RNA sequence: GUUAAUGUAGCUUAAAUUAUCAAAGCAAGGCACUGAAAAUGCCUAGAUGAGCCUCACAGCUCCAUUAACACCA
RNA sequence: ACCUCGGAGCAGAACCCAACCUCCGAGCAGUACAUGCUAAGACUUCACCAGUCAAAGCGAACCUCAAUUGAUCCAAUAACUUGACCAACGGAACAAGUUACCCUAGGGAUAACAGCGCAAUCCUAUUCUAGAGUCCAUAUCAACAAUAGGGUUUACGACCUCGAUGUUGGAUCAGGACAUCCCGAUGGUGCAGCCGCUAUUAAAGGUUCGUUUGUUCAACGAUUAAAGUCCUACGUGAUCUGAGUUCAGACCGGAGUAAUCCAGGUCGGUUUCUAUCUACUUUAUUCCUCCCUGUACGAAAGGACAAGAGAAAUAAGG
RNA sequence: GUACCCUAACCGUGCAAAGGUAGCAUAAUCACUUGUUCCUUAAAUAGGGACCUGUAUGAAUGGCUCCACGAGGGUUCAGCUG
RNA sequence: CCGAGCCUGGUGAUAGCUGGUUGUCCAAGAUAGAAUCUUAGUUCAACUUUAAAUUUGCCCACAGAACCAAAUCCCCUUGUAAAUUUAACUGUUAGUCCAAAGAGGAACAGCUCUUUGGACACUAGGAAAAAACCUUGUAGAGAGAGUAAAAAAUUUAACACCCAUAGUAGGCCUAAAAGCAGCCACCAAUUAAGAAAGCGUUCAAGCUCAACACAAAAAUCCCAAACAUAUA
């Protein structure tokens, strides 16, 4: 047999007692490693500006819709001057004490859309939804006072 | 005028024993190929070699002259050269009548000299 | 030209006097085509072997097929094949002189790039259809990039400082300490233990 | 299959470097005209492809070509 | 084909170093004409023989080239000298074929048969997706390649046996593998059905009869559920055969002056044993007909399963 | 090397002492070879009749018909039989 | 029992070939070659044996050894006791495997050929049995002891969910090729969704993605038995 060879050729033991001897042995350590102890920024100006400037803030669970009826329900309020906005929740929920509203953090959770105006016409806006009887409109805030879905009937009637 | 050819494939090459025309050499070879053909029926055998490297090599020569007559007939270039190369013996057994009619208008005019 | 060119079989001047099989260019570490030039992703040999003209057509005709020639482009690290190997006619006895030269073949060792590929593409459009061509060439390859044979030298270096064994194949070979040059040859002295025959071994620090 | 030989103007041999004349074909040149005898030219990738020098020469890349051995158990 | 000599590589650096290993050469020519004579000391082709270099001295003067070759005896010549492609080149002074009519001595140092080694060749499986498959890599097939495994072939090798390990086919009896030809169960289908294609699992049982040929094969006729692939000293001749091969005779075609010869052909041609030892010598499948049903399936032609009844056949035991 | 329902070298030559005539023919005749074809058979590498270069047939190395004959060598009808 | 009878004689023919070669005990002892009608043999070397003579032998350090890798050669010191020369002859010159460097072959062979070195042709222990691998060589008796080499380790493949509007069938070439035959450009609507990354339609249609939102098989029959946990 040569020295290349096709096949890898069997080693004398004396080589191979040899080629087990110096074998690579790996550091051990004593506690196992493991076992041991713009986008935003950007976002952190215009929640920021939705709440300096706005009146009449609403939320809802606006995931429950179409693909054409999304922009109808959006085309339904361009018709007044109510406007949609969908927000980051870990990008808005940690605003909301920057803003100081505590009844309003603990109601965003799940996929949740602000309805943001400067004068309500909510009155009307139920009656768009009363033919979608689903996606129900909770607490809103205006001026630093919450209202539910109950404090939209108070006041918007 | 070529002999048309033979696919790589569609050829069963078995190998057998065969003829034995030897002491013990010739009962213990698988030498002789039966290279066939599998479209017509066309058998080939060969034993023309102790060797299939010149065994096989020229089966296929035998195969490309019978399965020849079988795709085109009396009318090949396996039969071109059987008339052309038996044309002559026409032109040898005729060429060799005129000289041996000469043969003896030249022997009996010798020796009828006086 | 932006594709790997045509290699064909044989050198135009074709080689008229026979050469041993001088097996040593297949044995032990690469010192040609070791580094890059001229690309960012490459096939490493991590083994021995000799290219035939039928690698030499698995490689450029599976690369041409898998490669867009107008982003990325590619260039033939090993030369075209050259060193002529015999055969005799086959059914002989022993003797009778060497053969005759039947086809050419190139040697590749082991850390020699073999295929070099480039230009405006990441490593994972291209880790893919070449891995597949260096797992068809004869010996071991394996696709690296530019990052990633770094990667690879650096951590077994890495191997060497790190390694809590006492005793290494090189303090042995050289020290000739239990008469062990008895068995080894006298290029372990060189590989150190990392090489036997063609065969390359990167698990051995 | 394996060595081994072979290649000549259109037609036959030459020539061991340098290529001939012998026929045929161009006519003209002695001769009344035809025949030679002359006096011409003429046609050879010297069957290939590369050039080692400078080569039908001395050899492969070569193409076809024929001989001959491919055995004993 | 080769045999003697030299240079280069293998054989990297003192020397040496084989090869039917790789590549080049040599069998002279040129110039002298002291290319006279002598003689310390060395070299040396692994021996001998041969072959080399050489200071000084005598006499004069003011060899080139790697090899460029041939011993002894003898023959020539008055002498000096000369004499071989003695090239089988350490050289016999001079001698070819043929043998199957053969002989003796040996050899497993050495072939044929078998075994064993190896796996180029061969067979197979995965890997890779190019390509076919109208489209679609993966129903089916598959290029260049890669990785394995097998031990059936043709090789190679020459390790056992030449004080004998007797053979092709057939007969008889078959043992075993499974890489399944049939019968069984399953997955896919370019699976409607029926047929098929492929894949996983299955070695319980089964695996025909003929004409030509010595034939295993192959072709062909008839069938079959199917007419498996191999291994067993190409299982099995102290069980058989002897057609083939393979002795002595002979013909033909050929080679050869002939004797004789040809993997040519063709007719003919003695197959021995009384068993010492081991071993051994009474442990159910399948097809067809009917039925379901001419239903399900399908546009129609076609045309199923499972369950059940009967008919036969082989095998086992009587 | 011109012969065309696959057919007039119809012409040039090389070499030899002479270039194989009649006949026969895939033969007991190198190979291809189980040549091609018809009969015979359910089926034919056998047998027989034909064709045919048979490139290695062939004329006292005797060639070709053919009568009888053969313990020659192949094929076969009918019978017949373990 | 006739390719040339049989007997007697020459004759104890000759055999480089085969087989055989007989008391006890001890010691030294193994493989470069070259010529050869020679390669089954022999002669000379080389190795070997005995006796004798003398003085260096081996191992080795600087320095040293050519231009076109391992090592060696040379070699004082040193550690050692052997070497050469002389005398007398025999035998062995048909070797193997392993490690290494190569050549031939197939980077086949238990293959063939050289080279350096081991071991075997001698003992014992181990690798199961075992010429060649490892341990160990100088002999006897012991119902003492310490050791040397010396026992194979391994067990692998799960994976996203949600969700999809739009300037337009971007233009080109095209029967029309619409995100996806092909060429250029590749911007842009809203918080966010490529002039589209794979399928798919003759073309479309449609389904998704990127986006915001939360390793195995062979021929007689498997082959020690078995075993994860008691301190080196
Ligand atoms: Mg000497
Ligand atoms: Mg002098
Ligand atoms: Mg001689
Ligand atoms: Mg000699
Ligand atoms: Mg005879
Ligand atoms: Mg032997
Ligand atoms: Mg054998
Ligand atoms: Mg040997
Ligand atoms: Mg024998
Ligand atoms: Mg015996
Ligand atoms: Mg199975
Ligand atoms: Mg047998
Ligand atoms: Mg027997
Ligand atoms: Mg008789
Ligand atoms: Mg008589
Ligand atoms: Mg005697
Ligand atoms: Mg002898
Ligand atoms: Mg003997
Ligand atoms: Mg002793
Ligand atoms: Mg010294
Ligand atoms: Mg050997
Ligand atoms: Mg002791
Ligand atoms: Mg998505």
């Amino acid at each position: 047999s040569k020295a290349v060879t096709r096949h890898r050729r069997v080693m004398h033991f004396q080589r191979q007692k040899l080629m087990a001897v110096t074998e690579y042995i790996p550091p051990k350590p004593a506690i196992h490693p493991s076992c041991l102890p713009g986008l935003i920024r950007l976002l952190r100006r215009e929640i920021a500006a939705v709440f300096q400037d706005n009146r009449m803030i609403a939320v809802c669970q606006n995931v429950a819709l179409s693909a054409e009826d999304k922009l109808l329900m959006r085309h339904q309020l361009r018709k007044h001057k109510i406007l949609m906005k969908v927000f980051p929740n870990q990008v808005l929920k940690p605003f909301l004490e920057d803003s100081k509203y505590q009844n309003l953090l603990p109601l965003f959770v799940g996929h949740n859309m602000l309805l943001v105006s400067e004068e309500p016409k909510v009155k009307e806006m139920v009656r768009i939804l009363r033919t979608v009887p689903f996606l129900p409109l909770l607490g809103g805030c205006i001026d630093d006072t919450i209202l539910s879905r109950q404090g939209f009937i108070n006041y918007s009637k | 005028p070529a002999l048309l050819s033979l696919d790589e494939n569609e050829l069963e090459e078995q190998f057998v024993k065969g003829h034995g025309p030897g002491g013990q050499a010739t009962n213990k070879t698988s030498n002789c190929v039966v290279l066939k053909h599998i479209p017509s029926g066309i058998v080939v055998k060969c034993h023309q070699t102790r060797s299939v490297d010149q065994n096989r090599k020229l089966a296929r020569k035998i195969l490309q002259e019978k399965v020849d007559v079988f795709y085109n007939g009396e009318n090949s270039p396996v039969h071109k050269e059987k008339r052309e190369a038996a044309k002559k013996k026409q032109e040898r057994k005729k060429r060799a009548k005129e000289t041996l009619e000469k043969k003896k208008l030249l022997k009996e005019l010798w020796e009828s000299s006086k | 030209k932006p594709k790997l060119r045509f290699i064909e079989r044989a050198p135009l001047v074709p080689k008229v006097r026979r050469e041993p099989k001088n097996l040593s260019d297949i044995r032990g570490p690469s010192t040609e085509a070791t580094e890059f030039t001229e690309g960012n992703f490459a096939i490493l040999a991590l083994g021995g072997g000799y290219l035939h003209w039928g690698h030499f057509e698995m490689m450029r005709l599976t690369i041409n097929r898998s490669m867009d020639p107008k982003n990325m482009f590619a260039i033939w690290r090993v030369p075209a094949p050259f060193k002529p190997i015999t055969r005799k006619s086959v059914g002989h006895r022993m003797g009778g002189g060497k053969g005759a030269i039947d086809h050419y073949v190139t040697p590749v060792k082991a850390g020699r790039l073999v295929v070099e590929m480039g230009g405006r593409c990441e490593f994972e459009e291209v880790q893919g259809f070449l891995d597949q061509v260096a797992h068809k060439l004869p010996f071991a390859a394996k696709a690296v990039s530019r990052g990633t044979l770094e990667k690879m030298r650096k951590d077994q270096e890495e191997r060497e400082r790190n390694n809590q064994n006492p005793w290494t194949f090189e303090r042995i070979a050289t020290a000739n300490m239990l008469g062990i040059r008895k068995v080894l040859s006298p290029y372990d002295l060189t590989h150190k233990g990392k090489y036997w025959g063609k065969f390359y071994m990167p698990k051995r620090v």
